[PDB]
């Protein structure tokens, strides 16, 4: 089931670019998002929206 | 023939990065060129996307360059591009240059190459000072009125060769302005230089590291070596974005964001880190002509070196005694660099001058009884008479 | 030893050669190289013109 | 164009090199091949030869300049205390 | 030199935002603006510090638009001629409390108060310095030292002799949130907000670090490992020499 | 209820081991210095001997002492 | 005032003219501000304020 994955991938060079280019879309998308989150939960209590809702509570 | 061997453009483009025949076995210090002109570019760039918000006057300078750290989009990741990429420029030349003098490449086919690099070097330490005179801190100004107050030891002309170039009486805003246009100014210079390089290169070829011809077999430069120069330009990255954006500041001074004030002195002038060395040179001997001439004869006594080299083979490769005296002179340079930061002291005063005897002679003492040494021990041990 | 006996290579080679799936291997490591340099040539680009908008005193007093 | 002067390195074809004859070259494409062949071993032991055979020509004159320095900056740190301040009017006149 | 003229080195303390991954303590941002507005305000200038760079990071956008009303600012003046002041907007800086050098030298005897807004990033050791700084005021200097009149002394200002007195005090402030103040907390929160206000930069810049070393590193291996696969042709290729028949 | 926990991080550390040695070195030069300047012709002696080393080592060991507890020990 | 003198006026005559004008000196030992006579390096001044 390779010979398959190279036709429809990796034979011309025009979808393979297209691939890497929408690979490049939703990976940097989503791997933005992945990492602002997880920045901002490895600092609880230290952001200003936490600090807002501490202060408004 | 195919259109990148026809076309004009695309047949010096092609000659000069695509199949220009490098040797088969040059390691990874040969790819220090293509991280200096990598460098050469971010640091146009860079200065380009700067210089479009500095304001160069005497009362706008380091407001200006403080607006560039506060209030324009990702000005922070600018300035410390700049400001950091500088430092690993000079650093990736100084490799460039410790290759190019232990790998005997200055040797008897590639010395106008050797002659024009000395060039750029001189070049680049020239623009390289006038950029971080551009800022107006207090290592700034009065590293600037430091050198030039070195400058006018002249006789009969410094006074007014110093007044010439100051642009009034002190440094002030005529100075400001005029090292605002020069540091613009060189790197185009620098450019037209690092082509000149590239042609004095290209017309005889690469060394490599045994010393032996490299005519036998070798390699095109397109799928091997820019893949290569890809991966030191990925780890050069790496160490760049580390020193950007963890620890911006670790390598300046901390006292270059106190603002330009011409009466108070910050009791310690020491300049930019790569500037440290030629900086220990100068203070070593206490007279101050003989001082500026002297560090003017450590910058361009790289070019005594190819016809001081004795050695009939290229390279310390296969030898011993010049590997172990060139280290030597690497750890002395590096010891000069540690000198030329510390105060005008006890040991260091001593040690500054010792160290700048053993790097003046490295070159024209140390290598041609060593390298005579090494081609009579060589002939002895191998012919049985 | 004769010019057509080849040497060996059989601590280099793999015991499947394969066409579809070593190009398939060796093309998608490339690929990937290719799609994180170009999602990071993205973003320094707009980096740099993006240093070249409205700066924020502007935008203060817009 | 101008043929200007000959130098030691021509193009492909004509390099200037010296006649062989007689050296074959085999060579195998990287598709049939296996990259990282013996990386943890030549990690682990051609990278240990190399360390062993080019240490010495680092480590001493590192080890000479970096106890000269340490030694200098320890008799700066000592000259300037309080118990060697009649040392330090002797060293300066 | 001698350590009296070199300064005591300030030590390594343990901060919220000392490593890749962590950041400014925003609450303690406010309480150092609290902090520098009831006590280094009286000297200290803070210019390079606009009232718009406080919101969204230790005040909301009413209480800096409430803030910056307590204070006059020069207009462009009327139809008449005369100059006219005005309350101040979001767009304006923080105005230091000396109109010019020499009335900032005269109310403190001839010694000028630095510009705080960059005065943790221009200075050895940073805010462990500021800190010790503010904190390290002994009763009465050692014996046999001599100080001017109207310098105070401190080990950590190079130099031993600084012209600024020890004012952080037990309960100057009190914080609005509960916590107690004592000249360790002020000087804490105050040296906090001093880092805030020379680098703003900080959280930004660690987040785009973090995405560039994860991206760069990773690109850093993939070309590794394609450097191996194109010279997986050129590290092993194999040279036979037989010698040829002479002629 | 409370005040400073500084202050009271380096009292607890004056009262070690190391701390009363260095302290009692401290006040050596304490009194030695004052009976020194308690003498006639303090005007001029070409050397007159202050007490910093003293007080920068005892300092020192206060402040390596005090660096990792005191910002446990805050708010 | 420095370009008036050698064209039209001389050095004496423009130095005396520069005198009936006030200008604004850097602040003394108090603080506030102070007025100086003109010398021969300041412009030549407007007779409105804005
Ligand atoms: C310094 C760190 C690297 C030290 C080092 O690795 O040295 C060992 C190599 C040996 O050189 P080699 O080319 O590998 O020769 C051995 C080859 N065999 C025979 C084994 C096949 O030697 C080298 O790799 C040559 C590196 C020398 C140049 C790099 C050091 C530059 C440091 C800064 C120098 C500043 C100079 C300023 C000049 C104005
Ligand atoms: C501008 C100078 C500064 C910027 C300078 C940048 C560096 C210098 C320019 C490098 C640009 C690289 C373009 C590569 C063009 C190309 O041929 O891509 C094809 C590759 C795969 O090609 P292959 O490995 O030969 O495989 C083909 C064989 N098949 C699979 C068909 C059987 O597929 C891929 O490579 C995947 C796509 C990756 C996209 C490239 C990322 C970098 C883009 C930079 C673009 C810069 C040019 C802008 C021009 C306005
Ligand atoms: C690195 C630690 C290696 C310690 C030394 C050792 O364990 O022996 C060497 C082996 C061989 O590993 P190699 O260096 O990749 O050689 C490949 C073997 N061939 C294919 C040539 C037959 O090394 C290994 O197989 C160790 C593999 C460990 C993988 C995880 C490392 C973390
Ligand atoms: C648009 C796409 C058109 C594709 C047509 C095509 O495929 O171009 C095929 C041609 C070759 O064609 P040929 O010689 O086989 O034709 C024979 C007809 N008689 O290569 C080119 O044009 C350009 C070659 C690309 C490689 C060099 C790229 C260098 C870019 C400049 C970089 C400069 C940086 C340093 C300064
Ligand atoms: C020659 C012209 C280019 C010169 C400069 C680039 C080369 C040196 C790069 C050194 C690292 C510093 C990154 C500065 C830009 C930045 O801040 O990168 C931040 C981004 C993510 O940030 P973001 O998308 O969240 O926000 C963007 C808005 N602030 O990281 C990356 O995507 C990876 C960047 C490195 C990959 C470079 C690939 C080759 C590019 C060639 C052009
Ligand atoms: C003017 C003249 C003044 C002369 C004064 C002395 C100047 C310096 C002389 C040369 C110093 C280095 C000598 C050793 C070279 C070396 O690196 O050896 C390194 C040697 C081995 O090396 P190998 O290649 O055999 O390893 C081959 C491995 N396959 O490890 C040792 O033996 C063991 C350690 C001994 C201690
Ligand atoms: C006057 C009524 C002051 C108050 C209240 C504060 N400071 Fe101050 N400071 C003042 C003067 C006159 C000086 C000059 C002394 C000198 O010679 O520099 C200073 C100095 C500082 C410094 C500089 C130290 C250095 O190494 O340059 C800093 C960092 C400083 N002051 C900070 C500071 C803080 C954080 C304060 C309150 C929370 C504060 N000062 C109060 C005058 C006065
Ligand atoms: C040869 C390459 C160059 C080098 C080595 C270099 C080096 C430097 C250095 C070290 C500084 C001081 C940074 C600091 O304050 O610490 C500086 C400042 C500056 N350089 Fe360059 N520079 C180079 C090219 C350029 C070019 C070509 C430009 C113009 C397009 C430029 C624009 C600036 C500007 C505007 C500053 C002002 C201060 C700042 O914002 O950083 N640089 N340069
Ligand atoms: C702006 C800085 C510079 C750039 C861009 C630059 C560029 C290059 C490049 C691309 C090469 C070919 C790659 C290589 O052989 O390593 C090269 C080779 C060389 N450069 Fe430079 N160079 C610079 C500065 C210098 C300096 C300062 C010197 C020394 C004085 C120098 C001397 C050499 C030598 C001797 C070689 C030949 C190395 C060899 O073939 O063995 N260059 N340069």
């Amino acid at each position: 089931s390779f010979s398959s994955l190279y036709k429809t991938f990796f034979k011309r060079n025009a979808v393979f670019v297209g691939t890497i280019f929408a690979g490049a879309f939703v990976f940097q998308t989503v791997f933005d998002t992945a990492i602002t989150s997880w920045y901002e939960n490895h600092n609880k209590g230290k952001l200003w929206k936490d600090v807002k809702a501490r202060i408004a509570a | 023939m195919a259109f990148r061997k026809s076309n004009v453009y695309l047949s010096l483009v092609n000659s000069y990065i695509i199949d220009s025949p490098q040797p088969s076995s040059i390691n990874y210090w040969w790819n220090m060129g293509s991280l200096l002109g990598l460098c050469l570019v971010i640091q146009i760039v860079t200065g380009i996307f700067m210089a479009m918000h500095y304001s160069s006057n005497i009362e706008l300078a380091f407001s200006s360059v403080e607006h560039i750290m506060r209030d324009v989009h990702n000005g922070y990741i600018l300035r410390y591009l700049h400001a950091n990429g500088a430092s690993f420029f000079f650093m990736v030349m100084f490799m460039h240059m410790a290759k190019g003098l232990y790998y005997g490449s200055y040797r008897s086919p590639r010395v106008t190459l050797w002659n024009v690099g000395v060039i750029i070097f001189i070049l680049t330490i020239a623009t390289a000072f006038l950029g971080y005179c551009c800022v107006y801190g207090q290592m700034s100004h009065w590293g600037a009125t430091v050198i030039t107050n070195l400058f006018s030891a002249i006789p009969f002309v410094g006074n007014d060769i110093v007044s010439w170039l100051w642009g009034g009486f002190s440094v002030s805003n005529p100075t400001i302005q005029r090292f605002f246009a020069l540091h613009y100014l060189v790197p185009f210079i620098i450019a037209a230089m690092v082509i000149m390089h590239l042609m004095a290169l290209h017309i005889h070829g690469s060394s490599n590291p045994l010393g032996i011809t490299g005519n036998l077999d070798r390699i095109p430069m397109h799928s091997y070596f820019i893949f290569k120069d890809l991966v030191t330009v990925f780890l050069f990255m790496l160490i760049l974005a580390l020193f950007v954006f963890y620890s911006p500041n670790t390598l300046g001074h901390p006292d270059n964001y106190i603002p330009g004030n011409p009466l108070v002195t910050p009791a310690s002038i020491v300049p930019e880190w790569y500037l440290l060395p030629f900086y220990a040179i100068l203070r070593s001997i206490p007279d101050k002509l003989l001082g500026v001439i002297t560090m003017f004869a450590a910058i361009l006594v790289l070019l005594v070196l190819p016809f001081t080299d004795r050695s009939v083979v290229r390279g310390n490769t296969f030898k011993v005694l010049s590997k172990f005296f060139f280290f030597i002179f690497v750890f002395n340079f590096v010891l000069l660099g540690q000198i030329g930061a510390c105060h005008v002291e006890v040991p260091y005063v001593l040690m500054g001058q010792i160290a700048t005897f053993i790097y003046f002679a490295y070159f024209l003492i140390i290598v041609p009884v060593i390298s005579t040494i090494e081609n009579v021990l060589f002939y002895i041990g191998r012919v049985n008479k | 030893k004769s010019t057509y006996r080849t040497p060996n290579f059989d601590d280099v080679l793999k015991e499947n050669n394969d066409a579809d799936k070593g190009r398939s291997y060796a093309y998608f490591m490339v690929g990937a190289m290719g799609l994180l340099s170009s999602a990071g040539a993205k973003s320094t680009v707009e980096t740099f013109i993006s240093s070249m908008t409205a700066t924020a005193d502007v935008l203060a007093m817009a | 164009g101008p043929p200007s002067g000959k130098t030691y390195m021509g193009w492909w074809g004509h390099m200037g090199g010296p006649k062989q004859k007689g050296i074959t070259s085999y060579a195998v494409s990287p598709y049939a091949q296996k990259p990282l062949q013996g990386i943890f071993h030549n990690a682990v032991f051609n990278s240990f030869r190399r360390f062993k055979s080019q240490f010495l020509y680092v480590l001493i004159p590192a080890g000479i300049y970096w106890y000269w320095w340490k030694n200098g900056n320890e008799y700066n740190e000592f000259l300037y205390s309080k118990a060697g301040r009649e040392e330090l009017e002797r060293v300066n006149v | 030199m001698t350590a009296a003229e070199h300064g005591l080195h300030a030590p390594a303390y343990a901060w919220s935002h000392n490593g890749p991954f962590e950041t400014f303590d925003h609450a303690s941002i406010r309480r150092g603006y609290q902090v520098y507005r009831e006590v280094c305000a009286a000297c200290h200038s803070l210019d390079r510090v606009a009232w718009r760079t406080l919101v969204g990071v230790s005040h909301t956008n009413e209480e800096v638009r409430n803030m910056a009303e307590e204070f006059e600012y020069d207009d462009e003046p009327d139809e008449q001629g005369n100059p006219k002041k005005r309350p101040g907007k979001l767009s304006d800086y923080i105005p230091g409390p000396y109109p010019n050098e020499q009335a900032a030298r005269a109310a403190n005897q001839g010694a000028l108060p630095p510009d705080l807004s960059l005065i943790v990033k221009a200075r050895h050791g940073g805010c462990d310095y500021i800190f010790s700084l503010l904190t390290g005021y002994p009763d009465e200097p050692p014996a046999g030292v001599a100080l001017p009149p109207g310098s105070n002394y401190n080990p950590y200002f190079p130099g031993g002799s600084i012209a600024m007195a020890r004012v952080l005090f037990d309960d100057m402030v009190e914080y609005e949130d509960g916590t107690p103040a004592t000249t360790s907390q002020m000087a804490k929160d105050v040296t906090t907000f001093l880092n805030w206000c020379a680098e703003p930069e900080h959280d930004e810049r660690k987040r785009l670090g973090l995405k560039t070393v994860i991206i760069l590193s990773s690109l850093y291996l993939l070309s590794i490992w394609v450097k191996k696969f194109k010279w997986a042709g050129i590290k092993t290729r194999k040279f036979v020499f037989n010698p040829p028949k002479p002629r | 209820e409370v005040t400073d926990q500084l202050e009271d991080l380096r009292e607890h550390f004056k009262n070690t081991e190391e701390g009363k040695a260095l302290v009692h070195h401290y006040e050596e030069c304490a009194e030695r210095v004052k009976i020194q300047q308690q003498q006639p012709g303090y005007a001029d002696l070409e050397h007159k001997e202050d007490c910093v080393e003293e007080f920068f080592h005892l300092q020192h060991y206060l402040d390596t002492a005090t660096a990792p507890r005191l910002f446990d020990k805050l708010k």
